[PDB]
RNA sequence: GGGAUUGAAAAUCCC
RNA sequence: UUUUUU
RNA sequence: GGCUAAUCCCCCAUGUGGACCCGCCCCUUGGGGUGUGUCCAAAGGGCUUUGCCCGCUUCCGGAUGGGCCCGCGUCCCAUCAGCUAGUUGGUGGGGUAAUGGCCCACCAAGGCGACGACGGGUAGCCGGUCUGAGAGGAUGGCCGGCCACAGGGGCACUGAGACACGGGCCCCACUCCUACGGGAGGCAGCAGUUAGGAAUCUUCCGCAAUGGGCGCAAGCCUGACGGAGCGACGCCGCUUGGAGGAAGAAGCCCUUCGGGGUGUAAACUCCUGAACCCGGGACGAAACCCCCGACGAGGGGACUGACGGUACCGGGGUAAUAGCGCCGGCCAACUCCGUGCCAGCAGCCGCGGUAAUACGGAGGGCGCGAGCGUUACCCGGAUUCACUGGGCGUAAAGGGCGUGUAGGCGGCCUGGGGCGUCCCAUGUGAAAGACCACGGCUCAACCGUGGGGGAGCGUGGGAUACGCUCAGGCUAGACG
């Protein structure tokens, strides 16, 4: 089975490429509670179909570039920017906590 | 090499008759006769109430010294029994009673444990027709423990089997006295043994 | 001292010269053929491209190009010629390529 | 807002038994009602019944206790000696069917919520399913 | 070339072999593809040779190559007997 | 600490510091003596305890206790260091092995001869 | 370095 | 002043 | 500079077939078929020389080994907080077996980070191992698997495979030869030397076994391997005797001076017989090969030991090494003399300044015993980093207070989905180890055969209470 993931597009800004953010849930190995990690995958979008906020399935593929080993399978759900703004706000908080 | 030295001195320190001497632990000379107090300069002094450890220690020695075994083989035997299914207590005993050297004694081929040890070590003992010169060898149930016909004319063997005419044998043993054969029928039970030892004290010695 | 696996190094250098030279001719004819395609001369480019192909598949017979390495060059060659021949096309010889 | 309604209910019962209340109200929820059913079946409470209190539904829980005891401190033995929430919010506890515990060497229960419903441990092992471990009761 | 050969699993002066399928390039005692029997040269037990013929016959179909010894044993369990 | 807190920060394994910087954590280390002294001990006791400064093959210079009733240790003798402190002298963390290269064993020692490094005598 | 001194020492005192 | 609270 | 052979190199041919451009068909990333066009094959040798054996060529498939890619897991420091220019993506190209910024040209301006980027420190990883009731902690020697390296650094060539330990080139450090112009090296292979170090072996035998390379074979090579040697370094088995023997010798020790102790211990009586001598004397070894049969099946037959004259069997046969630690409490074992805060002991608490069971010796006793102690290190006791399993009024610990970002957490009812969670099946979880059973060395250690277990993840099927999510409703929280 080629691994299939489902995440949300957070970056339009490349050519023929979208950044998909894929959340994950699991119990902590020692302390047990359900914890929530999330990793960004660089997915291949040859037709520039998919846009910001689109929740898409992502599928393990033959390497397209560096950092690119997945293609966009299909659009599960379109246009939820709430997920994007959660990630935007977070990235924006990093401008404090320096000096 | 196991403990080699005075013995009817250990009869004394345990406060119980130890039959390692063979005969004369029966005759009124065992020194458990008219000297039941422990050896040394402070033997006749009033003993102090023993520590909870002191009790458990003297009880294992009571058992180990009876079978004439080094702590090494003794401890290995015990750790073996705590793994096998069944009561760690009794199983331990059945393993010491399965030692060939002890079996030879129990069968009355030799007077003492120590003498039975020398008879095995010197090849006078047959197991199922073959010679076995290892005292630690474990006897299985059903095996025939006989006297090698090379030594069947030896006066020490005819001596011990002379006194064995009509004497009864353990309910887990049986022997033919003329052909000098003998059989290990089954493992002995806790009840089968009259040993003056509380095993639960020995299990508790190794808990620490 | 003086192990006679030195003989292996001796032969190494002979094979070096054989392989080296075969490939030099491959490259020199391919560029010659592509040049003529770029210059519109259809017959001459084909007549040369055939020798390049023959030279390629011949180098695969030995241990020079043995693999699909031969097909790469053949594929890339025929592609470039037919495309470069898309400038007043008229593929005269038509020998190498397909109808 | 209430934080963990189940532990809240378990505690309402816990605190009420230590002063030997006859009854105690807990805010009404179906899931809570399914816990109360297992306890009522298992003999830890006389039982429960729905009831309104100022318009809003509640659940009266009718506790039970032992016989009055002999000299000093006549207060009876408890039927519920120990009630303890296990899988709380902020650390959730699920067990497979082989990971289901033996509570007080069989003399207690462990109320499991399973895909086949809220079951005691015995019922769940017999049904052959695991799930979220709600509490020990013994 | 995949081969059928013996690997030593006894102790010193107590050899015991595992008739074994492995690539000829691994160590004699190292990782192998399948165990297809055993061999006790000193014949200490009533059964000191076993094969599972039908499995040995498989590896010969796909081109395993037995040692002179492995073949001598496979012939004993009759891998090649054809009547 | 809430479970969440344990997920965020977690417990911290306690790092045990070594009481004996005999480097390479070796069982012994040999050195050459610098001084041989006699030092007054801590409060509840009084004596003249024999010690020695030692340059070690570890690159260290430390004091070491000379066990036994008498010693042949001089300013320049070479010795082997054991480890284990002398309670009642401060800053003395290592002992000296008696019966090693230049530190003779204790003469006329008849009871505990493994320690203090003396052989077995004959009885006529 | 020995006496006084203290349970014994420091100190102090005496050849 | 220092050890020892018997 | 010159001659020459070939299973060396090349050209033409035959095209089973394959390769490539294009078209079409089916599949769906570059998989399979098809048409036209183009391009591509080869090598001989041996005999029992009319037939067979060893090879050669193109293609399809199998088998084995491997390259590359992905999910998840993988130590410490935040007194490392911002990092990034081929850096992130794109188009075209180069390269390779093959994807890919792997490299290149041009275009866009991205990519990563508090879920720990970047930097620093440390370190091969795993099966397993030690420990622990477990959860965990620690560790990665030997054996097995993967990786990386071959004096340090870089690079390629040959080839199915290498960027190659005992192959090549270059730079650097070092040693050796040097006619000073220039050369040769590379034990982290086996042994062995030297240096460091508390410390780690034989410059051994053998190709008989197993395995590897080449050869039709005979055979050759193999410090892989199989054996021997040294070291109580570990484990296991074994001996230093057994039975009789005084209300009890001498000596030593204590003493109430009566006696008590070492102690059946010795002496001595009887018996056995570790060592050692003598004779016999292995398994590990049956194929390859030869003969019959067709060089098959099958049968038949012959040669082949390092260990080693070792194991083992039989005969003879001698009473024949004991040590080390401790005895104030924890902790089993106590008295005398010596010494007087000295000499010394001490793991901690503490002993010793004139009666010390704590120092030193003796007698005695306790504990182990070919060992026994010590030091170092690891886990344990330690619920003393507390998931199991701790805490913060006065013992270590509530931030001086608010506002609020991220995050964690979320009242009652219905429905959808089924992500978490649960069940079934199935694949995987190498071997060894661990566990149970039986068996082989006289036992054991050791070894063999069989059996069972297993968290995790893949896949298919299912359940929906709870948590998640989407849709709807309520008013007990909150707000107005
Ligand atoms: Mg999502
Ligand atoms: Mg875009
Ligand atoms: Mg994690
Ligand atoms: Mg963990
Ligand atoms: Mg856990
Ligand atoms: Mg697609
Ligand atoms: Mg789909
Ligand atoms: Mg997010
Ligand atoms: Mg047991
Ligand atoms: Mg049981
Ligand atoms: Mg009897
Ligand atoms: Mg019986
Ligand atoms: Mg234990
Ligand atoms: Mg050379
Ligand atoms: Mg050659
Ligand atoms: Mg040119
Ligand atoms: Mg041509
Ligand atoms: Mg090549
Ligand atoms: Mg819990
Ligand atoms: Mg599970
Ligand atoms: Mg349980
Ligand atoms: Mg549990
Ligand atoms: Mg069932
Ligand atoms: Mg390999
Ligand atoms: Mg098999
Ligand atoms: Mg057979
Ligand atoms: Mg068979
Ligand atoms: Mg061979
Ligand atoms: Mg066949
Ligand atoms: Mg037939
Ligand atoms: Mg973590
Ligand atoms: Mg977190
Ligand atoms: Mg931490
Ligand atoms: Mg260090
Ligand atoms: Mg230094
Ligand atoms: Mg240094
Ligand atoms: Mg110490
Ligand atoms: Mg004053
Ligand atoms: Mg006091
Ligand atoms: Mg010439
Ligand atoms: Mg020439
Ligand atoms: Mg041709
Ligand atoms: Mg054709
Ligand atoms: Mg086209
Ligand atoms: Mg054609
Ligand atoms: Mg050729
Ligand atoms: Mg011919
Ligand atoms: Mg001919
Ligand atoms: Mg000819
Ligand atoms: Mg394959
Ligand atoms: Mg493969
Ligand atoms: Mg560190
Ligand atoms: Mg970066
Ligand atoms: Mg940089
Ligand atoms: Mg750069
Ligand atoms: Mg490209
Ligand atoms: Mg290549
Ligand atoms: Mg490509
Ligand atoms: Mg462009
Ligand atoms: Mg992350
Ligand atoms: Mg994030
Ligand atoms: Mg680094
Ligand atoms: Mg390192
Ligand atoms: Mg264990
Ligand atoms: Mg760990
Ligand atoms: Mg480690
Ligand atoms: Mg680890
Ligand atoms: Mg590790
Ligand atoms: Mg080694
Ligand atoms: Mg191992
Ligand atoms: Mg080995
Ligand atoms: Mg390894
Ligand atoms: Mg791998
Ligand atoms: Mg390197
Ligand atoms: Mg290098
Ligand atoms: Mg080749
Ligand atoms: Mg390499
Ligand atoms: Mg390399
Ligand atoms: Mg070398
Ligand atoms: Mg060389
Ligand atoms: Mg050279
Ligand atoms: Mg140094
Ligand atoms: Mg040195
Ligand atoms: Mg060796
Ligand atoms: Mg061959
Ligand atoms: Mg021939
Ligand atoms: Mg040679
Ligand atoms: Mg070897
Ligand atoms: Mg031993
Ligand atoms: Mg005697
Ligand atoms: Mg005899
Ligand atoms: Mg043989
Ligand atoms: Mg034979
Ligand atoms: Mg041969
Ligand atoms: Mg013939
Ligand atoms: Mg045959
Ligand atoms: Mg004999
Ligand atoms: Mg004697
Ligand atoms: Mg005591
Ligand atoms: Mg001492
Ligand atoms: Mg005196
Ligand atoms: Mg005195
Ligand atoms: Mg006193
Ligand atoms: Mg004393
Ligand atoms: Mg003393
Ligand atoms: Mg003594
Ligand atoms: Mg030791
Ligand atoms: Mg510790
Ligand atoms: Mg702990
Ligand atoms: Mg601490
Ligand atoms: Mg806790
Ligand atoms: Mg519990
Ligand atoms: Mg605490
Ligand atoms: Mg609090
Ligand atoms: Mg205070
Ligand atoms: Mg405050
Ligand atoms: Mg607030
Ligand atoms: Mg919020
Ligand atoms: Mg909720
Ligand atoms: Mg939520
Ligand atoms: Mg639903
Ligand atoms: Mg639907
Ligand atoms: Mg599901
Ligand atoms: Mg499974
Ligand atoms: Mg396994
Ligand atoms: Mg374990
Ligand atoms: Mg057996
Ligand atoms: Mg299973
Ligand atoms: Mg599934
Ligand atoms: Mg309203
Ligand atoms: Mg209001
Ligand atoms: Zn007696």
């Amino acid at each position: 089975p080629k691994k299939v993931l489902t995440g949300v597009v957070v970056s339009d800004k490349m050519q023929k490429t979208v950044t998909v953010l894929v959340e994950r849930q699991f119990p902590h190995p020692l302390y047990g509670k359900v914890i929530k990690r999330s990793k960004k995958y660089l997915a291949h979008d040859p037709e520039e179909k998919y846009k910001l906020g689109d929740v898409v399935e992502i599928i393990e593929s033959r390497p397209i570039s560096k950092r690119k080993r997945f293609r966009v399978l299909r659009l599960v759900e379109s246009g939820r920017m709430d997920l994007v703004e959660k990630y935007l706000i977070r990235r924006q908080n990093y401008q404090s906590l320096s000096k | 090499g196991r403990y080699i030295g005075p013995v009817c001195r250990l009869c004394r320190r345990e406060g119980v008759k130890l039959y390692l001497k063979g005969e004369r632990c029966y005759s009124p000379k065992c020194a458990m006769e008219r000297r039941p107090y422990p050896p040394g300069q402070h033997g006749q002094k009033r003993a102090r109430r023993p520590s909870d450890y002191a009790v458990r220690l003297r009880e294992k020695q009571k058992l180990r010294r009876i079978y004439g075994i080094s702590e090494r083989q003794f401890r290995n035997l015990f750790e073996e029994a705590s793994k096998k299914k069944g009561v760690t207590g009794s199983v331990f005993l059945g393993l010491l009673e399965s030692r060939l050297d002890n079996v030879v004694y129990r069968l009355g081929f030799a007077v003492s444990r120590r003498q039975a040890r020398q008879l095995v070590r010197h090849g006078h003992i047959t197991v199922n027709g073959r010679r076995v010169d290892l005292p630690s060898y474990r006897v299985r149930p059903g095996d025939e423990i006989a006297v090698a016909e090379k030594s069947r004319n030896l006066e020490l063997i005819r001596q011990n089997l002379e006194a064995m005419k009509g004497r009864k044998v353990g309910p887990w043993l049986s022997l033919d006295v003329e052909g000098m054969k003998g059989k290990f029928l089954r493992l002995p039970d806790r009840e089968d043994l009259a040993l003056p030892v509380n095993e639960q004290l020995v299990i508790e010695f190794y808990s620490r | 001292r003086n192990l006679s696996a030195l003989k292996r190094h001796r032969q190494s250098l002979k094979r070096r010269l054989r392989n080296k030279a075969k490939k030099s001719a491959i490259k020199t004819l391919s560029k010659k053929a592509i040049q003529l395609a770029q210059e519109g001369k259809a017959e001459e480019a084909l007549k040369i491209m055939r020798k390049a192909e023959s030279l390629i598949d011949k180098a695969a017979k030995g241990s020079t190009l043995h693999k699909n390495a031969a097909a790469r060059r053949k594929s890339r060659l025929m592609r470039k010629v037919r495309q470069l021949l898309e400038a007043a096309g008229a593929p005269l010889i038509g020998g190498g390529l397909s109808a | 807002m209430l934080t963990d309604p189940i532990a809240d209910m378990l505690t309402r019962i816990r605190n009420a038994t230590r002063v030997y209340k006859e009854s105690t109200d807990v805010p009404a929820s179906r899931f809570k009602e399914e816990i109360l059913r297992i306890l009522a079946r298992e003999g830890f409470i006389k039982g429960y019944e729905r009831v309104d209190v100022d318009g809003k539904p509640y659940l009266r829980v009718y506790l039970k206790y032992g016989p009055r005891r002999q000299g000093p401190d006549p207060r009876p033995e408890q039927v519920i000696h120990h009630i303890r929430r296990i899988s709380k919010p902020g650390r959730r506890v699920y067990v497979g069917v082989k990971e289901i515990p033996r509570v007080r060497r069989g003399l207690g229960i462990a109320i499991l919520s399973t895909s086949k419903g809220v079951l005691t441990d015995r019922e769940a092992r017999k049904l052959g399913v695991g799930g979220e471990l709600i509490c020990e009761v013994w | 070339m995949v081969k059928i050969r013996l690997a030593r699993f006894g102790s010193k002066h107590n050899p015991h072999y595992r008739i074994v399928v492995t690539d000829a390039r691994r160590k004699r005692d190292g990782k192998y593809i399948e165990k297809i029997g055993y061999y006790d040269p000193r014949k200490t037990t009533p059964d000191w040779l076993k094969v599972d013929v039908e499995r040995a016959r498989y590896w010969l179909s796909v081109g395993a190559q037995p040692t002179d010894t492995a073949r001598r044993l496979l012939r004993q369990a009759g891998v090649f007997r054809q009547e | 600490p809430t479970i969440n807190q344990l997920v965020r920060k977690g417990r911290e394994k306690v790092r045990k510091k070594s009481k004996v910087p005999a480097l390479k954590g070796a069982p012994f280390r040999r050195g050459v003596c610098t001084v041989v002294r006699t030092v007054t001990p801590k409060k509840p006791n009084s004596a003249l305890r024999k010690v020695a400064k030692v340059r070690l093959t570890s690159g260290y210079e430390v004091t070491a206790y000379i066990p036994g009733e008498g010693h042949n240790l001089q300013e320049h003798s070479v010795v082997l260091i054991r480890g284990g402190r002398v309670k009642d002298l401060p800053g003395v963390r290592y002992h000296i092995v008696r019966g090693v290269y230049d530190a003779a064993g204790v003469k006329d020692r008849k009871k505990s001869r493994s320690k203090y490094g003396t052989k077995k005598p004959k009885e006529a």
